[PDB]
């Protein structure tokens, strides 16, 4: 019955500040400076997540920034932010305020990988294009999240709706311009982060992206290991040995270093026998050493492996609407326009 | 640990 109000900005329109009610709050996750809650805005009843970050006094906050720019139905909506105290005395928190969603792709595929289960890969596809879209959106910017994992993949597992959190990492890149080597998470760190590249692109959220994919179809991370050496053995046993031009594209620093001398391991063999060859054709051109050589956001969504999300009569399992696929903006094509011939099939 | 909610249709917390 509590009720709580603070003047907060909107996260898009006009830079006016106005009051917020917000009720019904409760303890949800952990956050790196204080806990997340869930709250009900008393205007709408829509739920909201409210995280805490620190605001750093020398520079504007690289997350909020990235977050009012940006408005795409595969991407967490920022509704409101304020500042206020918190966990730590004498220090100010900025709140962010975001559309709360209930599920993520990391609770779907453990529910999954406990019933000894494959997810049907009808969820695969929409998953992964859905995925692709956020990258492509995001990256058209120029803005690479650096953090791509099942956990930051929120889902509402009644309309399968995905959309891409989490952008406390997320950075715009800058040719020329040198980038922290130690973001994004083990198991989906692109082989380049773990030779240390500080010269580096948005390519390191399609490995991400890959290491997602082959994830679910083979029910545990296909890299896993808690050191980087242990996760480079793993990416060996796949990939082969990575050759010396191929170091070169991550780091050239690592060109004379030994590396355990493995063959490749043919892609057919990596997953079950039962595993559409789409979906291993994709993550063989997600997962390569060479980072210029991995397909585009933009590309993958065109990728064959999605060619049954664009039949005008695909429908979801348990029989309701596919989301929306195809409300593609000239700011989402702009890396590749005329690819919209595939994205957007006649029906849309 | 490992999940970013304490809850989840999928498992208890
Ligand atoms: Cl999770």
């Amino acid at each position: 019955s509590k009720v709580t109000t603070v003047v907060a900005t909107p996260g898009q329109g006009p830079d006016r500040p106005q009051e917020v009610s917000y009720t019904d709050t409760k303890v949800i996750g952990n956050g790196s400076f204080g806990v997340v809650y869930q709250a009900k805005l008393c205007d709408s009843g829509e739920l909201v997540a409210i995280k805490k970050v620190l605001q750093d006094k020398r520079f504007k906050n690289r997350e909020l920034q990235i977050m009012r720019k940006l408005d795409h139905c595969n991407i967490v909506r920022l509704r409101y932010f304020f500042y206020s105290s918190g966990e730590k005395k004498d220090e100010v928190y900025l709140n962010l305020v975001l559309d709360y969603v209930p599920e993520t792709v990391y609770r779907v595929a453990r529910h999954y990988s406990r019933a000894k289960q494959t997810l049907p890969v009808i969820y695969v596809k929409l998953y992964m294009y859905q995925l692709f879209r956020s990258l492509a959106y995001i990256h058209s910017f120029g803005i690479c999240h650096r953090d791509i994992k099942p956990q930051n993949l929120l889902l509402d597992p009644d309309t399968a709706v995905l959309k891409l959190c989490d952008f406390g990492s997320a950075k715009q890149l800058v040719r020329g311009e040198p980038n922290v080597s130690y973001i994004c998470s083990r198991y989906y760190r692109a082989p380049e982060l773990i030779f240390g590249a500080t010269d580096y692109t948005s390519s390191i959220d399609v490995w991400s992206a890959g290491c997602v994919l082959a994830e679910l179809l083979l029910g545990q991370p296909i890299f896993p290991g808690d050191s980087g050496v242990d996760q480079l053995v793993e990416i060996i046993k796949v990939l082969g040995t990575p050759t010396r031009e191929q170091i070169r594209e991550m780091n050239p620093n690592y060109t004379e270093f030994k590396f355990p001398q493995i063959k490749a391991h043919p892609w057919t063999k990596v997953f079950r026998p039962r595993t559409p060859p789409e979906a291993i054709a994709l993550c063989s051109r997600l997962l390569e050493y060479t980072p210029t050589a991995r397909l585009t956001p933009l590309e993958a969504c065109a990728h064959s492996f999605f060619d049954e999300l664009r039949d005008p009569n695909v429908k979801l399992p348990n029989g309701r609407d596919t989301p929306a696929l195809f409300n593609f903006t000239t700011q989402e094509l702009s890396s590749n326009p005329p690819l919209a011939t595939i994205l957007i099939p006649p029906h849309a | 640990r490992e999940f970013r909610f304490f809850y989840s249709v999928y498992a208890d917390p």
